[PDB]
């Protein structure tokens, strides 16, 4: 009845047409400061100097940008890890052309990310359900903290962390290759096999449980009208599913367990993606992918190439090009 | 003419007293400034018809 | 700048206040089922 | 240059932009919050406040 | 920029077309309950 | 031009969201 | 009391001139039959004017303020060169080595970015004859070089550059190149800038001096792209003398 | 009227051998009893209006200019070329391997 | 092709007498290099100073001649500036300064022979390759 | 011939949007 205990009970309640909690607390201010201040940003910010170099690079809009070329970009590489804040700055002007609302977006957005996920946890127990949706959201939000702070961390600088833009991570993901050889590291071939197989089998699991569908319509409507919200019975036939698939490749590579399924479904892409967060986050501290440049030589001591060496081919002009201003000694160390 | 003719009187030459007369001034006196002087269907700004003015 | 600089000190102070007292209002009761 | 709607902001003393220009030719001004770009942004905001309260009325 | 002047009624055709389809179709449903 | 145009779709984007989700269909049961 | 580098980083401090005490209003004695040097000239930018483009007839537009946006990276320090004594008492500076350039972009009213070389660099700068003591009341007038803002390795957006880089754009393989020698061919300016420094301080037990300066140079012209600016900066200066 | 000044220099002989005035450093490992020493010399006192005057410089040993007669035929003198001189490029022009 | 006694023939001296060196020098060659030099001299560049590299044409040039074993062997022990004017053991491993290199201490004079032999041979085998860096890889 | 480029645009739309509108109420009107 205490003014304290109605507001805990507003901000908890499962009434809300959108769930707020403690969570949301935090993560309702920081998602609005990092939305607000990216889509002005992403219009009207003036040219930055991410590499500190005295070279702007221009991101938005305004300023002769598309939507696949726009970007926020990343603060000065002079900043380095340093925090900087608008209140550090002599003026907005300055802030802006050092990258300043790079950092503001990416600090409040991890914040109200994180602060997602807690939320997915906290709506879970209010409603009396199994906890463990936020860890298969904890796979995205892990790679997100990869290229965003981790990556950053290990290199010394947040002007190479993932720009906020459709051509900035592209260019992110050609530097990344030439310096780590990415495509050669296995928790980046482990991601890709749980993007792939997760959309493998999303599109499996759509195809058996649409084609063992039970006949419910006539030919003239959807038969997604054959189902209705909150009906007990189950809307397919599972073991006609399992009996397609067991025969379509032998009976014991198919479930029949709906919740051993579901559970495979969950798992796959869920844990391939963490480890290619982990591939992201382990290459910050430059443990690279398999280096096999010259491994193959024959019995003189010729060197055979293999694909391999062709990929450092490949490799050495995503080298030697970017940044091409911004280096001035022979190794580039970081 | 009222400030040229001033300025004859104070005993500056024609080049003296015209030179005088601000820009701003003599751009008023000029009718494609005249409001009345436009079309219906004859879009955008004053710069689109004769331009944008450089100097007097 | 200052003025800035103690505006958002006092803002997210605010909100990281209500986060950590709302946690200990009793979080573990409110749930639907076992209230303790 | 067509300008409409910004004499009516001057008319009544907006005059400065965030940039540092004013329409009388004074470079270097701080004009505060209430330039021609802190106007027409309060005119959006509230224009979104009015939004939601059309939705609730 | 010097962008293709006919990117504009392309993009707003694009936009617009296949809405109003949808529109139209969805107006009459309702109309129909 | 083009900027407006870019701007134009994003922002029908976010009244789309707003309407779908204050404005949806409601989910009733059976 | 001597500060020490975990005193100073992060306050701003490494970016000022060493100050004297407003108390230090002696003359130091110049012996013709000595030779002296400038152990360390340090120069501190405070303000940073650039001319405007009347565009009309005979207006001549003037210097209009700038904002700074590259933060506390603007002073030139631990330069050093000969201090002469001419055959008319005279002193003439010439500068030999140091830190003698900051890489500086202002902002004008508008957005423009205007980025130059603050620089002193091979400066030469010449007192008022029969000097015989530093005090005061002495100036020194001088000029130095500015060479181009980006030096001959610098590739622009589209890789062209001067010693490396492309030398057409590569992007318009049938585009007409006559619209497109200015930016295609790079060019390498080398202009001359002039300063003065006013002497208002002298401490003369100690051979420190310190003072006011102001300088003129033009910005940069991104290797002849487009045309430059003309820069005037002002600031504070401290130098100190030692028999050579 | 617009020229690259470092493609017009290839085409004297700068281009042809090592230029006392405008060449990099790193070229006097071309020749023998050059570098580093005497190769820091040259160009620290650079210009020199005729090959000839590298003999001038002073603080040679008898050898040293013994070296530089050897090795007269491989030098040339240009005009410097502010491109080629300033930023300290004649000590690094940024090129490695 | 194969590591025949035609490519492990190196000049020992500057007089023109030559050495042939067996698979096994080489080999343990090569491997005294990786020990001992390759983190600064992979490939036969320099990593710290790549305006000298470990090609014959070069070493053939400097002051001492180093394009045989003596004078690479004489190196490895008193190293000098290439143009040989003055002694640079105590920024370069060598024997005369395995106090402040330690991985130079338990290097025999045949070990030397070796990893000179070594550096002799391999622009035999790759060419360009050594000592031209990363364009050639 | 030198016409204006937002002419086309003017037009298509000033046919387009109105003609829509009626359009949509004819048809929800026929299905109901
Ligand atoms: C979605 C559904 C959910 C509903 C949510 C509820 C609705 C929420 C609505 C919020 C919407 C907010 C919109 C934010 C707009 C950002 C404005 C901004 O950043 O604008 C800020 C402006 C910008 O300033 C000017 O900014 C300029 C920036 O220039 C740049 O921009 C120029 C014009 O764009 C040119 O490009 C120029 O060349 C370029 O450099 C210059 O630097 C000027 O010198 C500088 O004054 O600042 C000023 O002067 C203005 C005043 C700030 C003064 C600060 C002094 C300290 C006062 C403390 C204020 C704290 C805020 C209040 C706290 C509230 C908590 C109780
Ligand atoms: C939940 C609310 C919330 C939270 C957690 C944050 C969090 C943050 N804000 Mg943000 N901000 C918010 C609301 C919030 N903000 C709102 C409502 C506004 C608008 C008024 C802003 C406007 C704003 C600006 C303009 C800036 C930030 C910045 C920051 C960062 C530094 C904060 C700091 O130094 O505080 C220190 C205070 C404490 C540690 C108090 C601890 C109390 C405990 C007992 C941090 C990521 C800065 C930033 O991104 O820098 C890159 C920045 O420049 N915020
Ligand atoms: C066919 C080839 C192929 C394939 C399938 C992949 C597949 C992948 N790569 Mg590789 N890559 C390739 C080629 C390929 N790559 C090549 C050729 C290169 C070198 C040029 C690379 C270089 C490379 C790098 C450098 C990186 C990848 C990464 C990835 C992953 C990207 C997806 C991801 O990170 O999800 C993870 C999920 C997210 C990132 C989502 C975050 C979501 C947040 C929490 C919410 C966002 C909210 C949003 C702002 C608003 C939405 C709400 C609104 C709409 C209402 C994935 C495993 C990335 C990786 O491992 O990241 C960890 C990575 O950084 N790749
Ligand atoms: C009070 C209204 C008003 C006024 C006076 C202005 C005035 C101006 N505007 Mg603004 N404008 C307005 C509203 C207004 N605007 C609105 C609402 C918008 C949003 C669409 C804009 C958007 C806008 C832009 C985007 C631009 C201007 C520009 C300009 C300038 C030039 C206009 C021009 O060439 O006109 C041309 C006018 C016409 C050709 C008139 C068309 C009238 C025809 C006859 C239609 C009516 C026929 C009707 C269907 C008959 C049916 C009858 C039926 C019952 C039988 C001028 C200062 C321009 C400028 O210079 O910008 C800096 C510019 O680029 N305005
Ligand atoms: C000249 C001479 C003489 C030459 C000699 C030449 C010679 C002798 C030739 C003779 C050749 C001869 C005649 C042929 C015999 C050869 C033979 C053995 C062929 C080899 C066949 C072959 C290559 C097979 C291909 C390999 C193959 C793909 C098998 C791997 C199996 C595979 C990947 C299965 C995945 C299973 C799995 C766990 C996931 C499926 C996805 C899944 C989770 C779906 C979701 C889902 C599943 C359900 O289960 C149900 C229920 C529902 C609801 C549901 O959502
Ligand atoms: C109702 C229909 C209208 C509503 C649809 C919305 C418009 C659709 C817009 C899509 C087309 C966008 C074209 C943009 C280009 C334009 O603006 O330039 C306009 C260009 C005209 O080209 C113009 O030519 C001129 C001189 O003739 C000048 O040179 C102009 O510079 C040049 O732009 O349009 C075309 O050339 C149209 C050609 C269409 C043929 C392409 C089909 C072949 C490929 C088949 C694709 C099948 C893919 C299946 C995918 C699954
Ligand atoms: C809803 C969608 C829109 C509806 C369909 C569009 C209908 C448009 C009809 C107007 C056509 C506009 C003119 C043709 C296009 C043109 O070139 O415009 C283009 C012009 C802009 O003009 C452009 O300006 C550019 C620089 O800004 C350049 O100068 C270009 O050359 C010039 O074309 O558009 C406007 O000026 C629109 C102004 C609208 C306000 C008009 C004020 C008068 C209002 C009083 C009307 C009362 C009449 C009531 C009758 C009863
Ligand atoms: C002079 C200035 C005066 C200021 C006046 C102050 C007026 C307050 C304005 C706020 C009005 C709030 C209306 C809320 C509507 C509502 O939800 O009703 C719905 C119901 C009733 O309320 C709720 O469900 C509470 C949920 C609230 C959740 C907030 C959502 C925002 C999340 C952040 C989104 C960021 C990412 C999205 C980016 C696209
Ligand atoms: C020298 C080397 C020595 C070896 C070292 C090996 C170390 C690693 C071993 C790890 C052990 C793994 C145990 C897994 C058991 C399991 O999860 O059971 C849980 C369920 C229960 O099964 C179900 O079992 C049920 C009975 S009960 O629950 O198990 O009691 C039953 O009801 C149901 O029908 C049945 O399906 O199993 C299944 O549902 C199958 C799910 C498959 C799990 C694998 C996920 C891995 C994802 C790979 C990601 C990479 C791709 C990118
Ligand atoms: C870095 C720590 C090095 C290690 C380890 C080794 N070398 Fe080296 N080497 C290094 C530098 C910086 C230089 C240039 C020295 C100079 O100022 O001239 C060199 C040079 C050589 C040379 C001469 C090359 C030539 O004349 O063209 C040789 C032959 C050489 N170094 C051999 C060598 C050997 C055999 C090493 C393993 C014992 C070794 N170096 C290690 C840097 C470094
Ligand atoms: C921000 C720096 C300048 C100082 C701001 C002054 C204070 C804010 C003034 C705003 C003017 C609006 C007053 C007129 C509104 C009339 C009241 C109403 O009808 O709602
Ligand atoms: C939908 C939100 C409206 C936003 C309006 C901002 C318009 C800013 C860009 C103006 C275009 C500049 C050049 C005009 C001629 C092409
Ligand atoms: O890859 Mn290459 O390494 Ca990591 O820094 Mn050195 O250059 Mn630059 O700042 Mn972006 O990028
Ligand atoms: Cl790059
Ligand atoms: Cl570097
Ligand atoms: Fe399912």
């Amino acid at each position: 009845a205490n003014l304290w205990e109605r507001f805990c009970n507003w901000v908890t309640s499962t009434d809300n047409r959108l769930y707020v909690g403690w969570f949301g607390v935090i993560m309702i201010p920081t998602l609005l400061a990092a939305t607000i201040c990216f889509v002005i940003a992403f219009i009207a910010a003036p040219p930055v100097d991410i590499d500190g170099i005295r070279e702007p690079v221009s991101g938005s809009l305004l300023y002769g940008n598309n939507i696949i070329t726009g970007a926020v970009v990343p603060s000065s590489n002079a900043i380095g890890l340093h925090f900087y804040p608008i209140w550090e700055a002599a003026s907005l002007d300055e802030w802006l052309y050092n990258g300043g609302p790079y950092q503001l977006i990416i600090f409040h957005f991890l914040l109200g990310a994180s602060c997602y996920m807690g939320r997915q946890w906290e709506l879970s127990y209010r409603l009396g359900m199994r906890p463990w949706i936020c860890v298969a959201y904890s796979a995205p939000l892990a790679s997100a903290f990869a290229v965003f702070l981790i990556y950053p961390i290990g290199q010394g600088s947040f002007s190479d962390g993932m720009p906020l833009g459709i051509s900035g991570t592209f260019n992110f993901m050609i530097v990344f290759q030439a310096e780590h050889n990415i495509l050669m590291h296995p928790f980046h071939q482990l991601g890709v096999a749980g993007v792939f197989g997760g959309a493998l089998f999303c599109a499996m699991h759509g195809s058996l449980v649409t084609s063992s569908l039970i006949r419910e319509t006539t030919e003239t409507e959807s038969a997604n009208y054959g189902y209705k919200f909150g009906q007990e019975e189950e809307t397919y036939n599972i073991v006609a599913a399992h009996g397609y698939f067991g025969r379509l490749i032998f009976q014991y590579a198919s479930f029949n367990n709906s919740r051993s399924l579901h559970f495979f479904l969950a798992a796959w892409p869920v844990v391939g993606v963490w480890f290619t967060a982990l591939g992201i986050s382990t290459m910050a501290f430059n443990l690279n992918g398999f280096n096999f440049n010259h491994s193959v030589i024959d019995a003189k001591g010729n060197v055979i190439n293999t694909w391999a060496d062709i990929i450092n081919r490949a490799n050495l002009g995503m080298e030697v090009m970017h940044e091409r201003n911004a280096h001035n000694f022979p190794l580039d160390l970081a | 003419n009222r400030r040229v003719q001033a300025s004859l009187a104070s005993g500056a030459t024609l080049e003296e007293a015209w030179s005088a007369i601000p820009e701003k001034l003599a751009f008023y006196d000029y009718i494609g400034n005249n409001p009345a002087k436009g079309g219906l269907f004859r879009t955008g700004p004053m710069n689109k018809g004769d331009g944008i003015a450089q100097a007097w | 700048m200052e003025t800035l600089k103690i505006t958002v000190y006092i803002v997210v102070t605010f909100f990281v206040l209500l986060f950590v007292f709302g946690f200990l209002s009793g979080d573990p009761a409110r749930n639907p089922k076992r209230k303790d | 240059q067509g300008m409409f709607v910004l004499p009516f902001m001057a008319r009544l003393g907006v005059t400065g932009s965030w940039s540092g220009w004013s329409i009388t030719g004074e470079t270097g001004i701080d004009p505060g919050f209430w330039s021609f770009e802190g106007v027409a942004l309060a005119h959006i905001v509230l224009s979104g406040l009015l939004f939601l309260a059309a939705c609730w009325h | 920029m010097e962008v293709n002047q006919l990117g504009l009624i392309a993009t707003a055709l694009f936009v617009l077309v296949p809405s109003v389809f949808l529109i139209i179709l969805y107006v009459q449903t309702e109309s129909q309950q | 031009m083009e900027t407006i145009t870019y701007v134009f779709i994003f922002a029908c984007i976010i009244a789309l969201f707003f309407f779908a989700i204050f404005f949806r269909e409601p989910p009733r049961i059976t | 009391q001597t500060l020490t580098y975990d005193d100073i980083v992060g306050t701003g401090l490494a970016n000022k001139c060493p100050t004297l005490d407003d108390t230090a209003r002696g003359a130091y004695p110049i012996d013709s039959s000595q030779t002296y040097r400038i152990a360390r000239l340090c120069l501190q930018p405070t303000t940073f004017l650039v001319k405007e483009e009347p565009k009309n007839k005979r207006q001549e537009a003037e210097f209009v303020p700038t904002k700074l946006v590259t933060r506390e990276t603007t002073s030139l320090d631990q330069i050093q060169g000969e201090l002469k004594v001419n055959s008319d008492g005279s002193l003439t500076f010439v500068e030999e080595d140091g830190i003698d350039f900051q890489p500086v972009t202002v902002q004008m009213a508008g957005g423009e970015r205007i980025p130059l070389l603050f620089t002193v660099k091979n400066l030469v700068a010449s007192t008022q004859p029969n000097v015989t003591s530093i005090t005061t009341s002495t100036d020194f007038k001088g000029e130095f070089n500015v060479p181009s803002y980006r030096t001959a390795n610098f590739l622009d957006p589209k890789g062209r550059g001067l010693a490396s880089g492309y030398d057409s754009a590569i992007a318009l393989p049938q585009a007409k190149e006559e619209e497109l020698a200015r930016a295609n061919v790079k060019r390498f300016s080398l202009t001359k800038g002039q300063i003065s420094l006013n002497v208002a301080k002298v401490d003369g037990r100690t051979g420190e001096i310190a003072g006011t300066f102001e300088s003129e140079q033009l910005s940069d012209d991104d290797m002849g792209a487009h045309e430059p600016h003309e820069v005037k900066i002002q600031g504070v200066f401290y130098a100190s003398i030692e028999p050579a | 009227e617009l020229v690259n000044v470092v493609d017009e220099k290839l085409g004297t002989a700068y281009g042809e051998k090592i230029d006392l005035n405008n060449t990099n450093i790193a070229a006097f490992i071309q020749y023998r009893g050059l570098y580093p020493t005497l190769a820091k010399l040259i160009v620290k006192n650079a210009p020199y209006e005729s090959v000839e005057d590298v003999l001038n410089i002073p603080g040679l040993t008898e050898r040293q200019k013994q070296i530089l007669r050897e090795n007269l035929e491989h030098f040339t003198v240009t005009e410097v070329e502010t491109a080629l001189v300033e930023g300290g490029d004649r000590y690094n022009n940024g090129l490695y391997k | 092709a194969e590591l025949t006694p035609e490519v492990l023939t190196v000049p020992l001296n500057s007089e023109g007498k030559t050495i042939t060196l067996t698979e096994k020098q080489y080999l343990e060659g090569k491997r005294l290099f990786q020990y001992a030099c390759a983190s600064c001299h992979v490939g036969g560049i320099t990593k710290t100073n790549p305006s000298l590299d470990l090609r014959t044409e070069t070493l053939a040039l400097a002051t001492p001649p180093r394009d045989n074993i003596e004078g690479l062997v004489d190196y490895m022990k008193n190293p000098t500036t290439y143009d040989g004017e003055q002694e640079i053991a105590e920024v370069h491993p060598s024997l005369r300064s395995a106090d402040i290199f330690p991985k130079m201490r338990n290097l025999t004079e045949k070990d030397l022979v070796a990893i000179a032999g070594h550096i002799l041979v391999e622009p035999k085998i790759l060419g360009d390759k050594w000592g031209g860096g990363k364009v050639y890889y």
